[PDB]
């Protein structure tokens, strides 16, 4: 009640006390500033009474045990001093909790993330339910930070060095069974007896009388700790490219904690919040986290949705199998596939089968539920059985008349309630609708290839589209574990529209006599996962390139690629991995190592010149193209909100997260200042680097797309 | 009404029959190899529900059964309900009556449904002769029970001391009758000898059955009754029955060794149905329930009958006994019966059956009825071929005949079909169908 | 509207239950060692006809089911007739529904002879845990089928090349659910943990049941419905149930380590039914037929109901769901129920069920009914003990419970008995008995 906080004490008839943690506001159980104060009062009031024999912590909330520290509290920090103050106060609070002689037990149910294991690692014993919602981990390196207290030193000394550093670096998740197997949690019980199952553990005499041994004692000591740190650091820096802070700092703080003692580790971790909380990467990651949470919260539309239980797919092959797998195995909705050929249905079912049972081969699932999941996918070559489908997806070739014919015939052979969606590539949605008895129930999705890897979709209404349709589609996309984005119906849409200049300028580079390897390495070192050419070949050369004529006919010739060279590869059976031959050595005869590109692509290219351009400069030019295209499209409100565009760009293309996205990057690089040097780029190469007019105005007068708070 | 009993419900509504379905049948090694018997039924039931407009909540009970039986999951109908997508509040149920299992399932569903307790149900059968349960010797089971109950270590060694001989070898399954030791085909050899069926009198029936079945696929008339099975390897789908061989000349398989007698064995392998794998199902529903949810009924049901005879000579005469009883219960006559059907598990036995229904003496003395039950025209008999062609999954060949017969009467535009079958143990079943 | 289902034939005669009888039960690997369940059924049905003094030609159908099915005789109801002295024209068949098969057998015999197709039938069940169908590994059987189909002599070696040391080992039988992997006990353990069942009160229930069963045997009240089995070695006859341990103390119960959950579980061997062998049977007959041939009916039948529930949580709440429907159909109330009898698969599930039929909230939301079913008085609950005493032969329990319930109601005024049972797969059955 604004003073009770959440931590409430209750002494039962036995000489034990149960502590409930019920936050009056959010359904999560987060950590705020006043808790660290009032819990001291509670623990003092408990320390006065000598009648007790044990204490237990209870979530008292169906959702989670403790969600984690409130990031907004960190957001108000101003320098290293405040962060060090928070670190030190958390350290002393956990030390005080660990300082009691009586038995302290944590009963874990729901979720325990971030600072949560802090409390768990500050307790002598802990038990967790078997509810498949329970999970343990440290999701703080993801936010460009490190755990609050002791987790870098008490956890390694509790469970081992290798697993602890793997948890701290990757920030993975723990299940109840595997936490028990590893040794983190002492016992696992069903939820019903949970608190009771803790009580007798409180009654046990030994707080710590015989710590469990480590079968991985071999490396204990200075004989191998240095070697392991060197190897893991080299591995990470090669994998993370060394542009991610709060990675080597983790190794340093763990080393100093293990070698010079726990006090040294505490001091090092206080300093770690001292700087790492203020590095620009930290603000970028916190901001992108906020954006993702907001878009998950956002309902897409404002009308109430409609019931959704039946999903149909018109087309098989490979992509239709992908939509089927996502809709069935993930969202758990029955899915019905229609095709003209039994071979297509068989091929789609084979794809869904192959995608699954890989968990079975890794014992992550068993056939008992594998069969149950497959039970939701049905196939047919006729229209009977579609009469009650709530929603349907069209995923076959993009001939406009063919799509019109199918939409007509499905209007004829289905219910009026049913809504239609199309996995359109380039054809306009309104044009596809055209002759529709119920055009208001026609919408367009846009997946990618494949659909179980890239995590966002596109929702593309036309002029007449009832808000119920948008709401239903957004809720469906959410239920599939994807991030929906609503965009304005314009030629080329948003994502591939800004992706096209990337590959275009990449080919323009390649033709002017530069080795592809070092430009690829430079551009992935800038922060982009996966290089240009491998992305281009595996994504589908024809599929992605098919829109280039559409973009050219829509806006201008800036999208135009060098002629007779890309099409030369196109009509050469060198069509990427699906054709088995393209760019990189696809034979994989080099002992499954990094096979170099095929020693025939260069001769077929003009490749006149030398490297010429600096390694940073090529990446700078490409990203400037994406930035100019992004600002140009957001000028005409192709994207509903700036946050939507930023999250789409960073989260579907692979924009460097530590840069935060396009607009964080704009505000970072002096804004309009870069325009100056960017203008120079045009004067070196051509009109393709003309500044966007909105960009000119904002930069010249001095502005940010994000007034917001600053 | 001294013999006729109507099959109406308490409210006065007849027992309508709605769609059915049939997995295409395969030999015991070609496809479905390693595929258990449960998941075939799972396939057919799941995709039968996902073919009509009925929500899954209408179905209130499903009955399957299987002859070849796996020790795990004895009540396979419950796993049919659980594994597929169905309401988990359906009263799953399993029966077993040898080769007439599907007929018994349909009869149970019909009588329970006309009792008033149910308004819609599923009845069918699945069978697989490729996952044979190969049990160990009987002696090497008491030893296992004792060693499970054995208390000290020294007792176990003294127990295995009696383990000797060839008790380790597995016991092959037996198709011979439990109480007779007759191989179910050698009870047809003596029937053929007794009623004088020539290897040329038969082996023309097999030819006329392979035809009118190859022709049936080629015409595609049986397109809407057969699924397109998809197999977990998903190498290639199975669309057509592979047992059918509607290309051989009648002078090609006249040169075959006798199977059982091997001395005077006027029956052989070609003119006898082979062991196969498959499944089939039918949706039973009262007329009122079908009407009130807007569904056209695929015919109806008129009457049925089951009969037993002594298993020591000619036990395969089940249809001969069952048919007159079914006719008298339906208030009909063999004359006014457009199209009939027979199980034809073997060449002969079926021919013997026609000869018997045509014989006045048999009905005079072995049944006590005044007159013989009538002869059957060739044209109105197994129009679309028979089990000497498709195959004989033990528990599935029931419902297949109902579906095919209803569709054929749909083409002829009326009539009263009739279906009969014989089973091991001297069990015979018959029922009369009415396609409006 | 009025939801009552009167079990009457077309003429209006209600269903009667003339007599019944039960083989005394035995522990696994004891006197009934090596005796196939078909032989137990033979024993009980033959001697039941012997006592019943009715002509064997009156019986027109029998239905036995059996769990732990043996592959040699699929339709054991036929061999029951063939091996005994019953008339061969008898039309027998088999069913199978978890641990409530006998309930289903009685149900469909009743509904069949209510339809008018027959006039008298026999329903029952038999099972034996003494003999097990222990089979070889799945991979091995495929090899055997292939080598049977193998055509080249040199191909057989290339086919046997694929082998393993662990493939020769026989596969032990499994009792856990096919689709869940949970044994019957694990569901009982989690149910006890959920609703809260202290070990002390479970052991109190077990002690009460054992004391009542021993008292009943010593009084000899269960003497006219138990055989005196004779075993082919013929060393000494079996007259009494050997499972009952009527000389026991609660202190002995308290000294048992938990079986499934070896950490916090509250079920052990003492408070759970063991593996037994036995058989039972009941003769159904319409009252007109009984009157015509001069028999006194041992009660009647009033209503029945079967229900399914989800398998993942609380699989053993069958009686709770089934009982209200049975009472509603019978037009009765739990208040006006002279005796109640419930199947005691485990102490925990029994206590949980009685707790639930008193739970107003449960019937208010889970069933949708307005009010709770009622309160189970301990005085009229399991008057003669229960399955925690005699045992669980799986199939025979329903027929057994019917026999003792009718006898006990006869020992008092008329009343209305009630019998319920849970079963694996979330199947529950209930029925109401009149006994005049």
């Amino acid at each position: 009640m604004e003073m009770t906080s959440a931590f409430t004490l209750n002494v039962r008839l036995d000489n034990i006390a149960v502590i409930t943690i019920d936050v009056p506001g959010e359904k999560m159980n987060t950590l705020k500033a006043e808790f660290a104060s009032q819990v001291r009062a509670i623990i003092k009031q408990l320390r006065e009474n000598k009648e007790l024999r044990g204490v237990v912590f209870v979530s008292a909330k169906p959702d989670n045990f403790i969600a984690g520290a409130d990031i907004n509290m960190i957001g108000n920090c101003k320098t290293a001093q405040e962060a060090e103050a928070l670190a030190r106060q958390g350290q002393q609070l956990m030390a005080e909790i660990h300082a009691l002689p009586i038995q302290v037990i944590a009963a874990i149910h729901g979720a325990c993330l971030g600072g949560g294991l802090e409390l768990a690692l500050a307790c002598h014993g802990r038990v967790c339910t078997d509810d498949p919602k329970t999970v343990l981990g440290l999701p703080e390196v993801q936010l460009g930070l490190l755990p609050g207290s002791g987790g870098t030193q008490r956890l390694p000394r509790l469970i081992g060095v290798s697993t602890a550093l793997e948890m701290i670096l990757t920030g993975k998740q723990l299940r109840a069974k595997q936490a028990l197997k590893l040794g983190l949690v002492d016992d696992v019980v069903p939820h019903s007896i949970l608190l009771e199952a803790a009580v007798e553990l409180a009654k046990k005499e030994r707080p710590s009388s015989r710590p469990l041994p480590v079968r991985e004692r071999i490396l204990a000591g200075p004989l191998g700790r240095a070697l392991l740190f060197k190897m893991v650091g080299k591995k990470t820096e090669h994998k993370t490219q060394g542009n991610y802070p709060a990675t080597e700092r983790i190794l340093e703080v763990v080393e100093t904690g293990l070698a010079q003692g726990t006090s040294s580790g505490y001091d090092a971790e206080a300093r770690a919040f001292g700087e790492l909380a203020m590095t620009p990467q930290s603000q970028a990651l916190r901001s992108i986290f906020f954006a993702s949470t907001d878009v998950k919260k956002d309902p897409g539309s404002d009308a109430p949705p409609a019931p959704l239980n039946s999903v149909g797919i018109l087309g098989g092959g490979l992509m239709g199998g992908g939509i089927a797998y996502v809709t069935a195995c993930k969202a758990g909705i029955p899915v019905r596939i229609k095709d003209i050929n039994p071979q297509g249905i068989n091929h789609a079912l084979k794809y869904s089968w192959d995608q699954l049972e890989g968990k079975v081969r890794r014992r992550h699932l068993k056939a008992s539920e594998r069969d149950k999941q497959l039970a939701l996918i049905s196939g047919t070559t006729d229209y009977r059985g579609f009469a009650h489908r709530d929603l349907i997806i069209e995923a076959v070739f993009e001939n406009l008349e063919l799509k019109q014919q199918m939409v007509a015939e499905v209007e004829q052979n289905c219910a009026a309630h049913t809504i239609f969606a199309s996995n359109t590539s380039s054809l306009p949605i309104g044009d596809i609708a055209a002759h529709a008895t119920r055009p208001e129930q026609v919408i367009g999705l846009h997946f990618f290839s494949p659909v179980e890897k890239m995590p966002l979709v596109e929702i593309i209404p036309h002029a007449g589209t009832s808000a119920q349709t948008i709401a239903t589609t957004v809720k469906l996309a959410k239920k599939q574990g994807k991030t929906p984005i609503v965009v304005r119906d314009k030629a080329g849409f948003y994502v591939n529209r800004i992706l096209a200049p990337y590959i275009n300028e990449a080919i323009r580079m390649l033709t002017q006599g530069e080795r592809v390897e070092h430009i690829d390495a430079a551009l992935v070192k800038f922060g982009f996962p996966v290089g240009p050419i491998q992305l281009l070949d595996e994504v589908g050369i024809d599929t992605g390139t098919k829109i280039i004529p559409v973009l050219e006919a829509a806006y201008g010739e800036r999208f135009s690629a060098p002629a007779n060279v890309v099409s030369s590869i196109l009509n050469d059976d060198r069509k990427g991995r699906k054709n088995g031959r393209g760019f990189y050595l696809y034979g994989q005869k080099g002992r499954k190592s990094k096979k170099q590109v095929d020693p025939a692509i260069y001769p077929l290219i003009g490749t006149q010149g030398q490297g010429r351009i600096s390694a940073p400069q090529v990446a700078e030019r490409c990203v400037m193209l994406m930035l100019n295209e992004a600002v140009r499209c957001v000028d005409e409100q192709v994207i509903r909100s700036v946050r939507d565009g930023d999250i789409g760009a960073v989260f579907g293309i692979g924009f460097p997260p530590f840069l935060g996205g396009p607009f964080r990057y704009i505000d970072s690089l002096g804004a309009g200042e870069v325009v100056a040097i960017m203008q120079r780029l045009a004067t070196q190469y051509g009109s393709r680097f003309t500044p966007c007019e909105r960009l000119v105005e904002m930069g010249a007068r001095g502005e940010s797309f994000w007034k917001t708070t600053a | 009404m001294g013999q006729v009993l109507p099959l109406v419900t308490r409210q006065g509504d007849r027992i309508a029959i709605v769609s059915g379905l049939r997995t295409p049948f395969a030999r015991q090694a070609t496809a479905f190899h390693g595929i258990p018997a449960v998941d075939l039924g799972k396939m057919v039931v799941g995709e039968l529900l996902a073919r009509s407009e009925i929500p899954a909540e209408v179905i209130e009970q499903l009955v399957f059964g299987q002859v070849v039986q796996m020790p795990e999951a004895p009540n396979i109908a419950r796993e049919i309900v659980l594994g597929t997508g169905m309401n988990v509040h359906t009263d799953a149920y399993s029966v077993s009556r040898a080769c007439a299992t599907s007929f018994q399932a349909v009869a149970n569903v019909a009588e329970s449904l006309m009792a008033g307790t149910i308004r819609a149900g599923i009845a069918g059968g699945a069978d697989s002769s490729s996952v044979l349960p190969i049990g160990v010797s009987k002696k090497l089971a008491r030893v296992l029970v004792d060693v499970n109950k054995a208390r000290t270590m020294s007792q176990r060694l003294k127990l295995f001391s009696r383990l000797r001989l060839r008790d380790l070898m597995p016991v092959p399954p037996a198709v011979a009758e439990y109480s007779t030791g007759l191989r179910m085909g050698d009870t047809a050899e003596q029937m053929a000898k007794t009623y004088g069926i020539t290897r040329e009198q038969q082996d023309a029936l097999a030819h006329r059955s392979h035809q009118r079945a190859a022709q049936a696929w080629s015409d595609g008339k049986l397109k809407e009754e057969v699924m397109t099975a998809f197999i977990p390897p998903y190498k290639q789908p199975l669309v057509e029955d592979n047992n059918i061989r509607g290309n051989s000349s009648l002078a090609d398989y006249a040169k075959l060794r006798p199977a059982f007698d091997r001395k005077h064995g006027t029956v052989t392998a070609a003119n006898s149905t082979p062991l196969t794998d498959g499944a089939a199902a039918v949706i039973l529903m009262t007329e009122s329930r079908a009407k009130e949810l807007g569904l056209v009924p695929l015919g109806y049901l008129r009457s049925y009958a089951f009969t037993a005879i002594d298993v020591w000579q000619d036990m395969l005469l089940g249809p001969a006994w069952s048919t007159p009883l079914a006719l008298e219960r339906a208030g009909l006559t063999m004359s006014d019966l457009t199209l009939i059907d027979m199980h034809e598990a073997f060449a002969a036995q079926t021919l013997a059956n026609i000869q018997l229904l045509g014989s006045e003496r048999f009905a005079r003395e072995a049944l006590g009825r005044a007159h013989a039950t009538g002869e059957v025209d060739d044209s109105k008999f197994n129009v679309l071929g028979g089990s000497i062609a498709y195959g004989h999954p033990f528990a599935a060949t029931g419902a297949r005949m109902i579906t095919q017969t209803l569709h054929e009467l749909r083409r002829r535009g009326g009539g009263f079909g009739l279906v009969t079958a014989c089973a091991a143990g001297g069990l015979g079943a018959a029922m009369v169908l009415e396609a409006e």
